[PDB]
RNA sequence: UUGUAAUUGGAAUGAGUACAAUGUAAAUACCUUAACGAGGAACAAUUGGAGGGCAAGUCUGGUGCCAGCAGCCG
RNA sequence: GUCGACGUACUUCAUAGGAUCA
């Protein structure tokens, strides 16, 4: 049977691993896209 | 009903030849008298590999494991991953896949994991610079063996990706009735989890033996370190003598054990390379079985290959008998007209084999 | 039309003979495959190159027979200058004194 | 679970087809 | 004359597309490979790999159209007035 | 600055480099990194020399979080000034201003690369590729051909570069010769310099210059000094003997009346050997 | 341009080719038999009162013909003659005109590889007006041209006198056959086949009585081989059309029973150095390698371990090191890298040939280049076969075409021996490995244009793949814009549709035809060729799917 | 007062068949002509081009119900 | 050898201007 909409994503261990590796990579070089005072 | 064989001798060849021919076979009395009878762990793994790349095949292993019934199906190929047991290296499993890959419905894309070198089986370089070059001569235009990670014994940990993009109806008819002229000597001296000095010393040793020759010598130094270097220290050398005129290559390989002098290994492989050349006419002994099998499965024409008498050994005779048992083909040998050497021409009529699995 | 290619020249050899004779009389005033030609050209070039290589090897050997260092010799880069400063004169004097 | 597998599966089929169309059209012209 | 190597647009999803009507043909006279049109996908069924095809002048870049296959006119086949001899 | 945008030529350059999977590649003038990513795809590891820190940072950002990230290494500095690591292949799209030094540096590396794919402007590449007797045959051609072999890969036009430059470009292959031929670089270059001041004149006329006579006489005196033979050192002591020596060698070699632009490698080697025989050392 | 074609290989032997099979096919009562008798008389000057089964006759100095009268009322025969006949003499009743059987055979021949076709119109003496006779000839000829080709030769026979046709036309027909040449067809040049000339049961009658007639029999079949050479070793799988698949128990060659005059002259020529009709139904290492009794180690020592160990056996390192202290004895293999100048030049010329000879080493057209490569390989085959001895040659290539052979089959059904009619031909065909396998066949199929009714899914259909005829249940499908394989209820009226069925596998590109009715009782008046197609793929499984809709409110 | 007829009435005729005669060296054919020869006049004119419309059908894309491709397949 | 020059055969980029109306 065809599906009409995207399924709700599941947070499996691999997804969490990839996300935390992403965060560690970003923070290693201090690559933060944060608001800067004008 | 079944063509019956005896013993574990030529286990891979008999299974492969059955698959190409489509003829069901039975292999019985496999290590009956041994304390541990039946198939080894790696033998079963090879059968698992055969099942992955084919569809419709039926394999029965007897309760005691000393008899195998193999009813081959069509070769289909595809993408798959195979874990090679530590008992055998990847080369043990890659070598038979070369025979079946070019005649498959879909491209072979197999990732072999395990030990990447051994003292008795084909190394990574032996396939890359020693066997696929023979395949290219037979019409397999594009084929590659990528070395993602090296794994030396005993812990291994290596990874190699076999891709055979060429799909062909059958090998081209071979016509090689001369002794190729060797133009240059190349080679690869690799090491893992060790200092670079070993690879340099191995290259030093090989250069000492080969210096008197009259062709250029250039041996690559491929020192692997880090995450891709595997789990155990290891180092080996592969020397290839290349004949650029017709694209023929003769190779000798070996690896070093702990405590062995790197220079001695380099000298030994260099000496072995010269021994292979003196014994070879058109192809080396280790490349000979692949050449003969490909000739057998060519178009229904007479292919000629020059072979030195030194190549006609016990291994050659048993190979021909297995081919005759499965294919009913007979290799006709005639002496060459020349007198300087005692070479002979092996004339093989192809069986008219064709790759019917491929879709049009 | 006189000397055009014929379908079977061998079958009319005598005819061909006449043509040759005619040419020899007509063009007497002047006389008084791709692969094959290219192969001859490359063979000639190859033999010439190999002879040049052997000559070069012999000359380089004889050069090793006659070899020295080049630190003290004045480079030919000085050909354009034609006049030297007192710094250069002092440097030359010091170098010559070191030579003795 | 099956819904996620189908969408992931259909994604690869579409991506390969679009890439495999692109190669063919490039060759012809 | 030419030899049909492969039908490039056999797999294209949109029916009767311009791509679907192209066939990759090898010119027998010189061996150069060229692309040729077929009148419609219905005719594309008749054309298969390794038949001799007679090409004539006509997706830009395709300058040839098939007029005969195996010595029989495609229009004759398309109109169900002849059978392709094999 | 001029930046290439044609992908076909970049693919061709990387392919014709013929990078073995066990090759370490020196990539000069990284720029954005269109070549660098592909070189990383098929190389053991890449060492890059970048002058602009901003461009190096952008390249690092591009390669971050990719399987080839550990392979890349970036050196910051001026390529000529830096002391470089061992590399098997050179692939450069560096600014043409350092074209000539680069080449010779590659020639004089302790272990020269087996192959290099270099882009130059059309005139410079043609002068590199020039053969004896050609119009553009020059000192560069003779010197490089003695130390290497240069072949033409492709012609890169103006339209490929944005903004368009005023000069057309070409990719050539440089293959340093191993083993290095055994001739002193200084003496080879000195002879060529003396003879190539005007390449379409007679070589004798090349040696007629008074400053050339002065240099050769000083060299002769120094040579006599090194051999422990006593030499007067006056300005015009040895002018007449050196003139006679030059005349005799030029006559016997039969090269006095041959234009430098029409003389090949062996002719200059013969002249060098003759001058060494009679006792004149150039550099 | 019209000279250019697809390069192919012709497997006809260079020496002693087999006779050409001439099938006289036509509706009942058209004059097939009287044609054969008239033709045979012209070439051999003797009249055959009765003809049954194949008849081999000498037609020239070095040419022979095998005449076979196809049973007019059988469709199964018409299929298998069509797969082997080199020439087809198509009989048409001029007064009546075309009939369905004539059209049915042509369509079978067109789909299975069109052979040479000669139209022969008879009964023209029945016409009463010369004008209407010419009109019928013109209409008959043009209709015939559409099927076969434009300008096809069509012979006209007026009346039968003494059971023979007029002499003049038979002379014209006889010459036309003589100068004829035959195309290379893909199927016939890839498989070995043979039309049985005579049939013999070798079963010992004692076994017939002790066990009874029901016992399976051993049979010997004699005839000329055609197509590719048949392997000499027994155990080859062959399919006898209308019987089943058997294995060659024994095979052995016999003297040619109808030698051509050129062959007898040549044979008698050898005798110096030291019949026109045949209608029966009417220590050398090479040897040591193939002595299995002698162990391989025993063999090696007489004229002077396993492939698991890829690395070849080598001598000890110290012994090798001493052996290779000097590089001599292999200097020949490696490149070299006032009178002596010539010696240098000869060396350099040799070096040049090795380095660049391959690059440099013409035919006008690419077609001629391919035909050059094919002809060169056939030349190399002939040279080698001449070199090997006759016993060795038969061992290597097998029994080449033209050989008169005896083939013995075991476990043959008794019904074949009992219900044996010499009129029906017995066609044996070799089978390639793929023919043995059974599985799902994916094909492109379309309803035949002249067939009245469309075909239905899971509706029995008699398919003719290769040498074999069999009934299956196909499922007609569609691509759904190359997304899924959707079951169709019926074939499209006027276009192709993918079809899947279970049966013996065969190589792709193999054309086939399908029929629904083969019995004469159910023939009726409509066209019996129901489907045509080409097999696209062979597989063990298929994923046909059908639309199922759920209905609610 | 326009269009459509597997509606309908009885008159005309040759394509074809054919006594015959003419034709021709003998024939075929033409020109003549007894007797047959018409409603689907099935005694069944062709070759190209343009434009539609239809579905509980199929594919692709997305500022919802739409658009494109197309549709012998429901 | 993705070599140079020439010969031959093709591809491609440069089209809008005036007047009225909103
Ligand atoms: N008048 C006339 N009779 C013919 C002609 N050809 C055949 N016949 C007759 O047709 C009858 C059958 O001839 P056959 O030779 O038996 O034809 P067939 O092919 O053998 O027929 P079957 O064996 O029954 O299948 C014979 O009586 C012949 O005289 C012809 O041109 N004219
Ligand atoms: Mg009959
Ligand atoms: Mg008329």
């Amino acid at each position: 049977f065809d599906r009409t909409a995207k399924p709700v994503p599941v947070i499996t261990s691999e997804v969490t691993e990839s996300l935390e590796d992403m965060i560690r990579r970003r923070i290693q070089d201090s690559n933060f896209d944060d608001l800067q005072r004008r | 009903k079944y063509t019956t064989f005896q013993g574990s001798q030529n286990f891979r060849l008999r299974i492969v030849l059955a698959t190409l021919s489509g003829k069901p076979i039975k292999i019985e009395k496999i290590r009956s008298g041994d304390l541990n009878p039946g198939l080894k762990d790696y033998e079963v793994s090879f059968l698992r590999l055969i099942e992955s790349v084919t569809n419709g095949s039926v394999i029965e292993i007897s309760y005691t494991g000393t008899t195998v019934i193999y009813r081959p199906g069509i070769i289909v190929g595809g993408a798959s991953t195979h874990i090679c047991p530590s008992s055998k290296p990847v080369g043990y499993f890659v070598e038979p896949m070369l025979y079946l890959a070019p005649f498959s419905k879909k491209k072979f894309s197999i990732l072999f994991k395990g030990i990447t070198a051994s003292h008795n089986d084909a190394g990574i370089e032996a396939i890359k610079w020693g066997l696929m070059p023979v395949m290219e001569k037979f019409g397999v235009r594009e084929c590659a063996l990528h070395t993602l990670k090296r794994g030396s014994p005993p812990l291994g940990g290596g990874e190699v990706h076999l891709v055979v993009d060429s799909l062909i109806a059958q090998p081209i008819t071979m016509h090689e009735i001369d002794r190729p002229i060797i133009s240059s000597i190349t080679g690869v001296a690799y090491s893992t989890r060790v200092s670079p000095s070993l690879v340099n010393r191995m290259i030093d040793g090989a250069k000492k033996v080969l210096k008197n020759l009259q062709c250029e010598v250039n041996i690559t130094a491929d020192v692997w370190r880090g995450e891709n270097s595997g789990k155990s220290p290891g180092w080996g050398i592969t020397l290839v003598a290349q004949s650029k005129q017709k694209g023929w290559s003769y190779f000798a390989e070996d690896i070093g054990d702990a405590g062995s002098i790197p220079e001695e290994l380099g000298e030994k492989v260099a000496c072995q390379l010269l021994e292979e050349i003196s014994k070879s006419a058109a192809v080396g002994r280790n490349q000979l079985p692949l050449a003969i099998v490909y000739m057998v499965i060519g178009k229904e024409d007479i292919g000629r290959l020059r072979i030195n008498k030194e190549q006609i050994d016990e291994r050659f005779i048993i190979l021909l008998r297995d081919i005759k048992k499965i294919f009913n083909t007979e290799v006709f040998l005639k002496p060459v007209d020349e007198a300087d050497n005692e070479d002979m021409i092996a004339t093989i009529k192809g069986i008219g084999f064709t790759n019917t699995s491929k879709k049009i | 039309g006189t000397y055009r290619k014929r379908f079977n020249e061998k079958a009319r050899s005598g005819h061909m003979a006449k043509l040759k004779e005619l040419k020899r009389i007509r063009n007497k005033q002047f006389t008084r495959s791709k692969v094959s030609r290219l192969k001859k050209k490359r063979l000639d070039k190859f033999i010439e190159h190999q002879l040049k290589r052997e000559e070069r090897k012999t000359i380089i050997g004889k050069l090793q027979d006659y070899k020295i260092d080049t630190s003290l010799l004045t480079s030919s880069k000085r050909l354009g200058e034609g006049r030297q400063t007192k710094k250069e004169e002092f440097k030359e004097a010091l170098s010559l004194e070191r030579q003795g | 679970f099956e819904a996620r597998q189908r969408i992931e599966e259909k994604n690869k089929e579409s991506s390969d087809y679009h890439a495999k169309m692109a190669h063919i059209v490039n060759t012809i012209n | 004359k030419g030899i049909v190597l492969e039908k490039l647009g056999i797999e294209s999803k949109q029916p009767n597309s311009a791509i679907r009507k192209c066939v990759r043909v090898q010119l027998i006279k010189n061996g150069k490979k060229v692309t040729a049109f077929v009148p419609n996908d219905g005719c594309l069924n008749f054309v298969d790999e390794n038949d001799e095809v007679l090409l004539a002048g006509f997706i830009p870049g395709v300058r040839f159209k098939v007029v005969k296959v195996s010595g029989v006119s495609l229009l004759a086949l398309w109109k169900e007035k002849k059978e392709k001899p094999r | 600055q001029h930046i290439l945008k044609n992908p076909l030529v970049a693919q061709g350059i990387v392919d014709k480099a013929q990078i073995r999977p066990s090759d370490v590649v020196l990539e000069v003038g990284p720029g954005t990194g269109n070549l660098t990513v592909r070189i990383l795809e098929q190389a053991k590891n890449v060492v890059a020399v970048e002058m602009d820190p901003r461009m190096a940072a952008e390249l690092t950002k591009r390669v971050r979080g990719t399987p080839v990230e550990k392979k890349l290494e970036i050196m910051l500095g001026d390529f000529m000034k830096t002391e470089l690591p061992y590399f098997d292949i050179c692939i450069s799209n560096t600014p043409y201003q350092i074209s000539s030094p680069l080449v010779f540096k590659l020639i004089n590396q302790p272990r020269p690369p087996r192959v290099s794919i270099l882009m130059f402007q059309r005139e410079f590449a043609l002068r590199l590729l020039a053969r004896p007797g050609d119009s553009l045959y020059c000192r560069l051609s003779a010197n490089v051909q003695m130390w290497a072999n240069v072949t033409h890969i492709m012609k890169v036009g103006k339209n490929n570069f944005r903004p368009p430059p005023q000069v057309e470009s070409s990719v050539v292959r440089l293959e340093i010769k191993n083993p290095r031929p055994q001739v002193d670089y200084n003496e080879w270059d000195g002879l060529l310099r003396i003879v190539f001041v005007r390449k379409n004149r007679t070589i004798s006329a090349g040696f007629k210059s008074t400053t050339v006579m002065d240099i050769l006489e000083k060299n002769y005196k120094t040579f006599l000094a090194m051999n422990n033979e006593m030499v007067d050192d006056t300005k015009g002591s040895m002018h007449d003997v050196v003139k006679e020596k030059i005349d005799t060698v030029l006559k016997e070699t039969d090269l006095g009346d041959k234009r430098a632009g029409k003389c090949d490698q062996n002719d200059f080697l013969r002249l060098l050997y003759a001058f060494h025989q009679v006792g004149i050392h150039f550099s | 341009e019209r000279k250019l074609h697809v390069p192919m290989v012709d497997r006809t032997p260079e020496d002693d080719p087999p006779p050409f099979i001439v099938a006289v096919v036509g509706p009942p009562g058209t004059g097939k038999t009287t044609l054969i008798r008239s033709l045979v008389r012209r070439m051999t000057k003797s009249t055959l009162n009765d003809i049954q089964g194949p008849i081999t006759v000498v037609s020239g100095k070095h040419r022979r013909l095998t005449f076979l009268e196809c049973p007019a009322d059988d469709l199964n025969a018409m299929i298998d003659i069509a797969k082997i006949a080199d020439l087809v003499l198509l009989l048409i009743d001029g007064n009546f005109g075309f009939e369905m059987e004539t059209m049915e055979f042509l369509n079978i021949a067109q789909h299975h590889g069109m052979p040479r076709v000669l139209g022969v119109a008879t009964h023209l003496d029945l016409f009463k007006s010369q004008s209407t006779l010419r009109a019928s000839k013109k209409r008959l000829k043009h209709r015939f041209w559409t099927e076969v080709y434009q300008g096809a030769k069509l012979f006209y026979l007026s009346g039968v006198i003494n059971g023979r046709y007029p002499d003049r036309e038979i002379l014209n027909l006889s010459r036309f056959i003589s100068v004829m040449k035959f195309r290379p067809l893909k199927w016939r040049n890839e498989h070995p086949y043979m039309l049985a000339d005579r049939f013999t049961d070798l079963t010992h009658p004692e076994l017939i009585e002790t066990q009874g007639l029901q016992i399976d029999r051993k049979v010997a079949i004699y005839g000329y081989l055609h197509g590719t050479p048949l392997p000499s070793a027994p155990g080859t799988r062959v399919h006898i059309a209308g019987v089943g698949d058997f294995s060659v128990a024994q095979i052995e060659k016999l003297p040619d029973p109808c030698p051509t005059p050129f062959y007898q002259q040549k044979l008698d020529d050898f005798e110096r150095e030291k019949k026109l009709i045949y209608a029966p139904m009417s220590w050398n290492i090479g040897k040591l390698i193939y002595m299995d009794n002698i162990s391989p180690e025993e063999c090696i020592r007489r004229w002077r371990v396993d492939l698991e160990k890829f690395v070849p056996y080598f001598d000890t390192f110290e012994k090798l090191a001493k052996k290779w202290k000097s590089v001599d004895a292999i200097k020949e293999r490696f490149l070299g890298a006032r009178e002596m100048n010539a010696a240098k030049k000869e060396k350099l010329r040799a070096q040049f040939e090795i380095e660049e000879g391959e690059n440099f080493k013409e035919y006008d057209t690419w077609y001629e280049l391919q035909k050059a490569k094919i002809s060169k390989q056939l030349e190399i085959n002939n040279i080698e076969y001449q070199e090997m001895t006759p016993e060795q040659r038969q061992r290597i290539e097998g029994f080449k075409a033209g050989s008169y052979v005896r083939i013995v089959f075991e476990k043959v059904p008794m019904e074949f021996v009992k219900n044996f009619n010499p009129k029906f031909p017995i066609v044996m065909g070799g089978l390639l490995p793929t023919e043995i396998k059974f599985g799902i066949v994916k094909a492109r199929l379309r309803r035949h244009r002249w067939h009245k009714k469309i075909l239905k899914t899971n509706d029995p259909l008699v398919l003719s793949l290769g040498w074999r005829r069999f009934q299956t249940l196909p499922i007609y499908t569609t691509t759904d814009s190359r997304t899924r394989t959707r079951m169709l209820k019926y074939t499209p009226e006027h276009t192709y549709c993918n079809a899947a069925f279970y049966g013996p596998l065969c190589s792709p590109n193999t054309p086939f035809c399908g029929v629904q009715i083969v019995a004469n009782s159910d023939t009726g008046n409509g066209f019996r060729i129901a489907a045509t197609g080409i097999v696209e793929e062979i597989d063990v499984n298929i994923e046909i799917v059908k639309k199922l809709k759920l209905v609610g409110f």
